[PDB]
């Protein structure tokens, strides 16, 4: 048996990705937010449009997604889709195009201890 | 048919796509790449960004998707669909303004030995640096750097199927030639 | 039709759309 | 089932080199998990070398680096090993382990194959020398077939129809790379005078074929 | 008259188009018959690629192909033949066209 | 990094803005902004034009 | 967390969409409009179009989607895809 699956059914299967990961409703949930720039496509001045490929660093924590190593051969890291576990729903709020979200939805990381990692690469066409 | 049909019930009543497909969470799945060039669309020297048509083959094996040929009418290979089952997550780094990984889902090829073969189209618009020193006479070197975004070397191995890219398939460019070809 | 609808329950019952048509191994 | 087939067996000299393949069967394999380990005659099991995902290219023991080369392809489902400048101590069975999926920083080895006999011998195809062991109430006799090469030899005792009791050794090999062993067998002290008993020694690459008496 | 998406389709596509598009641009419904025979006429609009003559333009003409085919099963799966009901041409309906 | 053609990145500070976190605001509001100062490469304009 | 939870699941048990959310089919929902324009794109004087970018506020009241707080440990709001 997979260890991978193990853990993937002990966090998920009593898991909603819909409510966020506060104990009480009055918690707030800190996000470390790092963007990284990979190219800068073009600023067209005509229509006031600057073009970027970038990959937002998304990190946070999650007290339901928290699990030990130990208790699960070793495993320090699961990648799983991003559709299954909370977000925040980080969007560009200045693009001028109607794209809000990212380009390409990719897994998060859940390392042990709760943590949550995203790292989704982005086409944005930002209001220049 | 019915033995297929048999066969995909089976196969598909407790599979997980997201858990690699590994016996052990320490094993490690190699995933043969190789990249077939078609035809090179564009070079926009102004943005600096290639456009290619390309067919990007990928080849792992799946442990869970194994079966014996002769429980199932001599069954050896079938066709499902990729949307079903784990796939390698594979981003073309260098992404300028086009899609970072692969957004037409075509079928897989499965062996009855849990053997995978993917082979979806894309069409790469990647950032090259152009060099427009010596136009219309210039030479420009444009790579496509691949990759598992999101599993390391350590979960995930990736290895290229050749030393070169695929161009058996290759349409002639009437504003280009490639001179040379290269996967490391 | 209520006709038409037990014939189209009776064909797709146990159809995969996904499994390409062969009585046997090789079939064409 | 999955199957890993080894390439045959080799006779070869001290200084040259074998090449041993191992192809595989029934399974899907990559260009990791692939070990090689030998055993010796009457010596345990060696590791020799392997690919692992972590190193992404071969290592070896001290013992065999300069010498061995381990290559696996994915295309064709095998592997190979080739050991150079080959010495007398490199006699050995010679197995290929396997694993369909590799582990990053170790090795099972769920697949062996039937191994390959690799003898380095400078000896050339020789026949035996058949000797009688005389017997000198059970009484025990026997035939000492001696200096022969390469293995195998085949004992009999009156062309099969003497089973009970016998037991043929297996093959010494001596310091002169020529093979020894003994074949005997235990008989009730009063028919030495009455049974005849015949040992038939058959050596098939010096067409050998002795019919050997043994009386006291 | 089933819906496409409920039946078994053989996964023919143009294989030479030009902007990534290689699936048609309706679904539609297939029409079954009671011997099993099966009928799809979805509609497409493509483009594909034609590598074009410019020695003679614009006094020119071009050979443009639309290759079809399927994507994934091999010839020992489905096999393909030029659709006739000795006609392999493409249909031109002199009327509507 | 391959620098644009056109457009060199000088500066990209980036601040953490909190705002109507007033009583007549309401509940408060927050965002993160990028400033991207880009310097244009003027070589074209300056040849051929 | 787990309060929000056990809310959404007991208020979509048996929910209905495609039905106008009153306790009486006969009374009507009020719906509060408000246009927020956050950017001129382009006036397009050929075509005669003009494109913007804006937010349309709308602020209605759902009978069925009701809850008493003490019951959900103090929840008074949350968030549901549209
Ligand atoms: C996760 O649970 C362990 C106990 O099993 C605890 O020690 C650890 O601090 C927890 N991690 C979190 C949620 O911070």
């Amino acid at each position: 048996k997979n260890e991978e699956l193990r853990l993937y059914h002990h966090l998920f299967n009593n898991y909603d990705p819909g409510s966020r990961p506060v104990r009480e409703p009055e918690d707030t949930v800190t996000i470390s937010l790092k963007v990284t720039l990979t190219n800068l496509i073009s600023l067209n001045e005509k229509e006031e449009t600057l073009t970027t490929s970038v990959w937002i660093g998304i990190d946070w924590q999650d007290y339901r997604l928290n699990y030990s190593k130990d208790d699960f051969g070793g495993i320090e890291t699961l990648r799983v889709p991003s559709e299954l576990v909370w977000l925040p729903e980080i969007v560009l709020e200045n693009n001028i195009d109607g794209q809000f979200g990212v380009a390409y939805d990719a897994n998060v990381l859940v390392y042990e201890g709760g943590s949550v990692t995203w790292l989704p690469p982005a086409i944005y066409r930002s209001v220049c | 048919s019915e033995h297929e049909t048999r066969l995909v019930a089976k196969l598909f009543k407790d599979y997980s796509s997201v858990v690699r497909p590994v016996e052990d969470h320490r094993q490690v799945v190699e995933v043969t790449v190789g990249l077939q060039l078609i035809q090179l669309i564009n070079v926009d020297e102004v943005n600096q960004i290639v456009t290619t048509n390309v067919r990007l083959k990928q080849q792992w094996v799946d442990y869970n998707l194994k079966w014996n040929p002769d429980d199932y009418g001599g069954v050896k290979k079938i066709h499902i669909p990729s949307e079903k089952i784990w796939r390698p997550d594979l981003v073309l780094y260098n992404n300028a303004d086009g899609d970072f990984a692969i957004v037409k889902f075509t079928k897989v090829l499965l062996q009855y030995t849990g053997h995978i073969t993917w082979t979806p189209p894309a069409i790469f618009k990647s950032y090259c640096e152009i060099i427009v020193t010596h136009f219309p006479f210039d030479e420009q070197n444009c790579s496509m750097k691949l990759g598992t975004w999101t599993y390391d070397g350590s979960v995930v191995a990736i290895n290229p199927e050749s030393d070169q890219p695929d161009l058996s398939n290759f349409m002639e460019s009437g504003e280009w030639v490639i001179k040379e070809s290269r996967g490391w | 039709s209520e006709a038409e609808g037990r014939l189209r329950e009776k064909l797709f019952s146990g159809y995969d759309s996904s499994v390409r048509p062969a009585r046997e191994v090789g079939d064409r | 089932q999955v199957q890993l087939v080894q390439s045959g067996a080799e006779m070869k000299k001290p200084g040259s080199s074998v090449k041993v393949s191992c192809k595989a069967s029934g399974g899907s394999f990559g260009s990791y998990g692939i070990d090689w380990v030998r055993q010796a005659p009457g010596q345990g099991l060696e590791w020799m070398g392997g690919i692992m995902p972590k190193f992404d290219a071969p290592k070896y023991a001290e013992k065999f680096q300069g010498r061995l080369t381990i290559t696996a392809d994915r295309a064709t489902n095998t592997a190979y090993m080739e050991l150079s400048s080959l010495r007398f101590e490199d006699t050995a069975i010679y197995y290929c382990a396997r694993d369909e999926q590799p582990f990053y920083d170790s090795w099972r080895g769920l697949y062996w194959g039937q191994g390959t006999l690799v003898t380095v011998s400078s000896a050339s195809t020789k026949g035996p020398s058949v000797f009688p062991l005389a017997p000198s109430g059970t009484a025990a006799l026997g035939c000492l077939v001696k200096d022969y090469f390469p293995e195998p030899v085949t004992v009999s005792w009156n062309s099969g129809a003497l089973t009970s009791g016998v037991h043929t050794f297996p093959a010494v090999l001596q310091s002169s790379g020529l093979y020894s062993l003994s074949s005997v067998v235990t008989v009730p002290s009063s028919s030495l005078g009455t049974q005849t008993y015949i040992c038939n020694v058959n050596h098939k690459p010096s067409n050998t074929k002795v019919d050997k008496k043994v009386e006291p | 008259r089933i819906t496409a998406e409920s039946v078994w389709l053989p996964d023919v596509v143009l294989l030479n188009n030009n902007d990534g598009n290689f699936d048609v641009a309706l679904d539609i419904s297939v029409v079954v018959s009671s011997d099993g025979s099966v009928r799809w006429q979805p509609p497409g609009i493509y483009r594909s690629s034609c590598s074009i003559q410019v020695t003679y333009f614009p006094f020119d003409w071009q050979n443009c192909t639309m290759v079809f085919s399927s994507y994934s099963y091999d010839s020992s799966e489905v096999s393909l033949q030029t659709g006739l009901g000795g006609h392999q041409e493409i249909h031109i309906h002199e009327g509507t066209f | 990094y391959t620098e644009n053609g056109e457009w060199a990145i000088d500066f990209c500070p980036g601040v953490i803005r909190r705002h109507h976190g007033g009583a007549t605001d309401g509940p408060g509001e927050t965002d993160v902004i990028y400033s991207l100062i880009i310097r244009r490469k003027p070589l074209f304009y300056v040849i051929n034009i």
